């Protein structure tokens, strides 16, 4: 049976990861293969590498990036930041990049969305909504959450699967570094418009939150502080889950 | 210890050379070479549509390659396609597959494709029962004889794993299950000894 995901999320920039990471086991704080290479020796499902590098470099940066991350780690992954046209994901899937996350770029050119997915398949597709209460109704939120779009959520993310995406990143923008729990109604919100895969974001701070996430509706929940500055244990945060009735992947 | 990848396509396979090559560390005199002609003791059949890498393994002249392999004892692994492509025909309709091992390919009968993700695999023997990493729409069909593993996707189940003899064919990805692969690819490689 399909198990629920448990996913880590590196912000990297320049290829460094941000405000490194409490694993003085490693050799580096801020390695994001290896820091990578790590999480999936310890249990991590998939990883998200989210790249913020200033747009001279980040064309060439993020294909480095991920030509070193494919060339070390065995667990699939995500890459994503600032990619705008086929052109710039095309290169990077071909880089070795299992997945592409496109957001800025999909609600303003939603044919991207179809455009990757004819090429490298549905598979392939991952969009980024970043989604906050604006007068009582969930809007959509371009430009790393400073624009709102007027889109609402519940048509987004029906149109996103029409345009043929494969996979449905969520992040409330209302909870995003909080520590306080996932923004559940969101999720639950969520759940009926769409049969796609949902990844949980923003709110985690500890391993209740991702129960709670899980009976929300969401198919996996993703996290990066709790996980870099060892707040929650992979292997425990599992056997929790396991515990409480959730079907994930233990070795 | 001569190992080839059939490097001809389609898909990424170098994902599949680095997580071959990872596994063989702990190995004495080994060798990987990518292939796409005659010269193995595991041979390796990778891919990620059945109608292409069925159509570059005849542009290849690779069809007899890897015939004279099972006919010799030795070790021939189909890793997705791959693994499809072990069987005499898949719903690529039609066309003719390797008919190494008896049996078709079949669409899976969910309303939710592709299977994609972490599914559970339970072998009957060797291999390591855990979770390794999926992502396709059509499914093996054959006899219980080939059966090697199963997994269940929306109350279906399946041949994750299959095998004759010294055929052998997974349905997910090795080189993208963490520590689980790589101990799975340990295996087939202390196998073919």
């Amino acid at each position: 049976m399909l198990a629920k995901r448990i996913i880590a999320c590196l912000d990297v920039k320049d290829g460094r990861v941000v405000k490194g990471t409490n694993f003085e086991n490693l050799r580096d704080s801020g390695d994001p293969v290896e820091l990578g290479k790590f999480y999936s020796e310890i249990g991590i499902d998939e990883l998200v590498f989210l790249d913020i590098t200033a747009s001279v470099e980040k064309r060439k940066t993020m294909l480095e990036l991920v030509e070193k991350v494919a060339e070390q780690i065995d667990i699939p992954f995500t890459v994503g930041g600032g990619i705008h046209d086929f052109e710039t994901a095309s290169e990077l899937i071909l880089r070795g990049a299992d997945k592409v996350s496109i957001n800025t770029a999909a609600v303003e050119n939603p044919s991207l969305i179809t455009q990757i997915a004819q090429t490298f398949g549905s598979q392939a597709v991952v969009v980024a909504i970043d989604a906050k209460r604006v007068d009582g109704e969930f809007m959509v939120f371009t430009y790393s959450g400073k624009k709102n779009t007027g889109i609402l959520l519940r048509d987004w993310v029906v149109e996103v699967e029409k345009r043929g995406a494969g996979e449905i990143l969520l992040t409330s923008i209302d909870r995003d570094g909080t520590k306080s729990g996932y923004d559940t109604e969101m999720i639950r919100f969520v759940r009926p418009l769409t049969t796609l895969p949902i990844i949980a974001s923003g709110g985690a701070g500890k391993m209740e939150h991702f129960l709670e996430a899980f009976l929300a509706g969401a198919d996996a929940a993703l996290a990066a502080s709790v996980f870099h500055f060892r707040e929650i244990d992979v292997r425990e945060l599992k056997e929790y889950l396991k515990k409480h009735g959730v079907n994930v992947r233990l070795e | 210890m001569r190992i080839g990848i059939i490097s001809v396509g389609p898909g990424n396979i170098m994902n599949l050379y680095r997580g071959v090559k990872r596994a063989s560390e702990n190995f004495e005199d080994v060798s990987i070479e990518l292939v796409e002609s005659p010269r193995y003791d595991l041979l390796f059949i990778p891919g990620v549509h059945f109608g292409e890498g069925m159509r570059r393994l005849r542009e290849n002249d690779l069809i007899d390659f890897v015939r004279k392999h099972v006919e010799d004892e030795r070790y021939v692994v189909g890793v997705c396609l791959g693994m499809q492509l072990l069987f005499e025909e898949s719903e690529a309709p039609g066309v003719k597959g390797l008919s190494l091992i008896e049996g078709n390919v079949v669409k899976l009968r969910s309303r939710r494709l592709p299977h994609m993700g972490w599914n559970e695999v339970i072998f009957k023997d060797t291999f390591p029962n855990g979770y390794y990493a999926f992502v396709h729409t059509y499914r093996a069909v054959c006899e219980e004889e080939h059966v090697l593993g199963t997994t269940e996707y929306d109350g279906e189940i399946f041949p994750s794993a299959v095998r004759k003899g010294r055929i052998l064919g997974f349905q997910f990805h090795p080189e993208a299950s963490s520590k689980i692969g790589r101990k799975l690819l340990e295996k087939v490689i202390e196998c073919s000894l």
